[PDB]
RNA sequence: GGAUAGUGGCCUACCAUGGUUUCAACGGGUAACGGGGAAUAAGGGUUCGAUUCCGGAGAGGGAGCCUGAGAAACGGCUACCACAUCCAAGGAAGGCAGCAGGCGCGCAAAUUACCCAAUCCUAAUUCAGGGAGGUAGUGACAAUAAAUAACGAUACAGGGCCCAUUCGGGUCUUGUAAUUGGAAUGAGUACAAUGUAAAUACCUUAACGAGGAACAAUUGGAGGGCAAGUCUGGUGCCAGCAGCCGCGGUAAUUCCAGCUCCAAUAGCGUAUAUUAAAGUUGUUGCAGUUAAAAAGCUCGUAGUUGAACUUUGGGCCCGGUUGGCCG
C-alpha cells in the first residue's frame, strides 16, 4: 500500500501527514516560526544600519593564513552587537570608527562565506558614502 | 492635423453654449482677474469664522483700542 | 482614485545564459538580420514561443469543436496578413514549426535590404531613426514595423526625405554657400 | 592578532598606471557588426579546438 | 413580558444540566483586514494580496449621546485616559491612519505648487462649492519604442572568374587609415505656432546645430560551474579574491593595475525573501536491511479500507452524423 493512506476519503489525513512533515525542512520551519523576525539581528530586513565599535583581526580558516580585518557593529534598531566584515582593498582606513555605518548580508542566508569565521554581515556603504566608491576614488567621504 | 470643430447658427447661440474658458482663449469674452485659490479660500474661512456682517464687530474693537 | 492601466512584458531571458551553441547561433542570426541587440531575439522569441504554445492548446483539443475553429481561423487570417506564411497552406504545420529564422527574414528589415534600397542593414537601420524613409503615407521611425504588404503597395519615400524634393537640407545649403563663397 | 594595520598595502604599493588614449568604441547598432567581423571573419585559430582570443605568443 | 424599525437570551421573570467537541471544540500565535486577484504555467502545485474595484473596521484609546430618513459621526458634542497650545497666572482651545509639509522611526518612499476646463458629487438640486478629481514638480521601483554618424575614391588580414602577352591586369571589393570628403539625425535653445487653466511631458519650415581629445557608456568577471588570456608589471599564506570547489608562501592565467572578450544597453551589480530547479514534502510522485528512518511485542476506540451475486440477454422501425463502395 505503498505507506501513506490511498482511499477516496483520506483527504483529512494526507493533509495532517503533509503539514506535520513539512516541520522538517528548515526554510518552511523558519518562515513559519518568525525565527528570521526576531532571532536573526537584521529583524528580518535585507540591509541595517549600526555604528562601528572597534576592528577585529580574526584569523582565516585552514588551508588559509590571512587576517580579514573586520569591524564590530552595534545595530541601531535594536542595538544587538554584530561582526561585520570590511570587503575591498583597503576600505579599513575608510569604515574606521564612529561613522553611521551600512550593513548587508553575505549571501548564504545567514552563514559566513569562506574562510572568516563567526560573520555574516559585511560592510557596503559608511557615513553616506559607498564602500565601493571609497575604493574607486570617485568620491570620497567627507572628514566631517 | 486633426482637430473638432463646431459651428453655431449664430453669435449668440455661440456665446450661450461655448466654454467661458473656450471664449477667453479665442477673444470672445474675457474674464477678470481675481484672487487665487488659496487667498480666496481664506477669505472665505475669515469671513466663516465672522458671525455677522462684522461692521459691529469691527467698530467694537475699535472702541475698545481707543479706550 | 486613478483606474488602473495595464502594462505586460514582451521578453523572456533564457533559462541558461552561457551556452556555446545557443549563444552563437543567436549572434550568428542577429547578425545575418541586422539586429542591434539581443533583447530583439528575445522578444521575437517570446511572440515565437507564445503563438506556438496557441497552437499547441489549440491542437490538443478534439476536431471540429466550434472554438478550435474560430481561434485557428483568427491565428492563420493574423498569420496571412503579416505574411509569413503562404497563403496556400491550411495544414498548421508550418504555422506551429515556425522557426525564429523564418519569421524574422519576412519582417521588412530583411525585405529592404533584399529589394537593395538601403544596401546595407545598418544603414536601413539609420535611415530609419533618422526618419527619412516612409514606408506609407506616414513617416516612420521604427525598425521594428512588420508591413503586412500595405507598405509594399505603397512603396515609397518620404517627403521631406532625401530624393523626395522641395528642401535642399542644412549640409547641402552650406555646401552651396562654401562653393559660392570659393567662386566669387 | 596584532594584525589590525598594513590596510590595502598591495593597494598602496600599486603603481598607477594611467588610461592609455584609445579611440572609442562604437556602441549600439555598431557594437554588433564589430563583433560579427571579429568572430565570423577571423579564422587563424581553428586547428584543435577553435580559438576566439588568442594570446599574444 | 420589556426593548428594538421589527426576528432573536437582545434583556428580564419563572424548568432541566442543556449546547460544542479527536470529523479538533476550547485556548494560544498570526511579523492575519477577506475577496477579484499577483509570480511560474506539461500537469498537480508553492508563495504573495497593506495597495488602483467590492465588502468590513477605524479616523489619538475607550465609552455615551443630540439633530437627522439614515452617525455610535469624531474636518459633531459630552466625560475620563499615553499627548499637546494660548495668559496682564480667572480661563479657553483639539485630534492630518484626508492635501501639501515636518518631526521621530527605519534599508526603505515626492512639492508646505496650479485648476475646477476632460470625470463625477452636493446644494434652493440650472450661474456656487469640491487637496474627490485633474495638471505640473521630484525620484530612472515596474513597463513599450530606442541614439553614440552609414558611406565614394587608394594603401592589404589575402577573395571569388577570364585575357592564359603563363605568380601582369579587369563590369563587384568579405572586411581595417593619423588622406580627401557625396544626401543625413535627435538632445540643448525655439522672428514661429500646436497638448493644457495662452506656459515647458508628443511635431515640425525654420536659425544656432556631431566630423572619431569629437554631443566620448558603464556596472562584475576571464580555473571550473559558465563563454569568456599560462599577455606584461607589482605584492609575496602578507595585502587581498572567493555564491561553492579553491588561488596567493618569488613565474599568481583567480589579488591590484594597461590591450582583448561577456548579461545588457542606460542599464547592470549586491543583499534579503519567494517560485521553477525540488520525484530534497512526493495526491500525481519520495525513502525506512546496511546511506536518517518499521514503534520491543500485542490488544484496541476514533479514522481509512472492507468476498461475490439482483434486467449479464435477443428481435424490427426511424427523427441525426461519418474524409462516405458518393465530385
Amino acid at each position: 500500500g505503498k505507506g501513506k493512506p490511498r482511499g477516496l476519503n483520506s483527504a483529512r489525513k494526507l493533509r495532517v501527514h503533509r503539514r506535520n512533515n513539512r516541520w522538517a525542512e528548515n526554510n518552511y520551519k523558519k518562515r513559519l516560526l518568525g525565527t528570521a523576525f526576531k532571532s536573526s539581528p537584521f529583524g528580518g530586513s535585507s540591509h541595517a544600519k549600526g555604528i562601528v565599535l572597534e576592528k577585529l583581526g580574526i584569523e582565516s580558516k585552514q588551508p588559509n593564513s590571512a587576517i580579514r580585518k573586520c569591524v564590530r557593529v552595534q545595530l541601531i534598531k535594536n542595538g544587538k552587537k554584530v561582526t561585520a566584515f570590511v570587503p575591498n582593498d583597503g576600505c579599513l582606513n575608510f569604515v574606521d570608527e564612529n561613522d553611521e555605518v551600512l550593513l548587508a548580508g553575505f549571501g548564504r542566508k545567514g552563514k559566513a562565506k569562506g574562510d572568516i569565521p563567526g560573520v555574516r554581515f559585511k560592510v557596503v556603504k559608511v557615513s553616506g558614502v559607498s564602500l565601493l566608491a571609497l575604493w574607486k576614488e570617485k568620491k570620497e567621504k567627507p572628514r566631517s | 492635423s486633426v482637430g473638432f470643430g463646431l459651428v453655431y447658427n449664430s453669435v449668440a447661440e455661440a456665446k450661450k453654449f461655448e466654454p467661458t474658458y473656450r471664449l477667453v482663449r479665442y477673444g470672445l469674452a474675457e474674464k477678470v482677474e481675481k484672487a487665487s485659490r488659496q487667498q480666496r479660500k481664506q477669505k472665505k474661512n475669515r469671513d466663516k469664522k465672522i458671525f455677522g456682517t462684522g461692521k459691529r464687530l469691527a467698530k467694537k474693537v475699535a472702541r475698545r483700542n481707543a479706550d | 482614485p486613478r483606474a488602473p492601466r495595464t502594462y505586460s512584458k514582451t521578453y523572456s531571458t533564457p533559462k541558461r545564459p552561457y551556452e556555446s551553441s545557443r549563444l552563437d547561433a543567436e549572434l550568428k542570426l542577429a547578425g545575418e538580420f541586422g539586429l542591434k541587440n539581443k533583447k530583439e531575439i528575445y522578444r521575437i522569441s517570446f511572440q515565437l514561443s507564445k503563438i506556438r504554445r496557441a497552437a499547441r492548446d489549440l491542437l490538443t483539443r478534439d476536431e471540429k469543436d466550434p472554438k478550435r475553429l474560430f481561434e485557428g481561423n483568427a491565428l492563420i487570417r493574423r498569420l496571412v496578413r503579416v505574411g509569413v506564411l503562404s497563403e496556400d497552406k491550411k495544414k498548421l504545420d508550418y504555422v506551429l514549426a515556425l522557426k525564429v529564422e523564418d519569421f524574422l527574414e519576412r519582417r521588412l528589415q530583411t525585405q529592404v535590404y533584399k529589394l537593395g534600397l538601403a544596401k546595407s542593414v545598418h544603414h536601413a537601420r539609420v535611415l530609419i531613426t533618422q526618419r527619412h524613409i516612409a514606408v506609407g503615407k506616414q513617416i516612420v521611425n521604427i525598425p521594428s514595423f512588420m508591413v503586412r504588404l500595405d507598405s509594399e503597395k505603397h512603396i515609397d519615400f518620404a517627403p521631406t526625405s532625401p530624393f523626395g524634393g522641395a528642401r535642399p537640407g542644412r549640409v547641402a545649403r552650406r555646401n552651396a554657400a562654401r562653393k559660392a563663397e570659393a567662386s566669387g | 592578532h596584532g594584525s589590525l594595520a598594513r590596510a590595502g598595502k598591495v593597494k598602496s604599493q600599486t603603481p598607477k598606471v594611467e588610461k592609455t588614449e584609445k579611440p572609442k568604441k562604437p556602441k549600439g547598432r555598431a557594437y554588433k557588426r564589430l563583433l560579427y567581423t571579429r568572430r565570423f571573419v577571423n579564422v587563424t585559430l581553428v586547428n584543435g579546438k577553435r580559438r576566439m582570443n588568442p594570446g599574444p605568443s
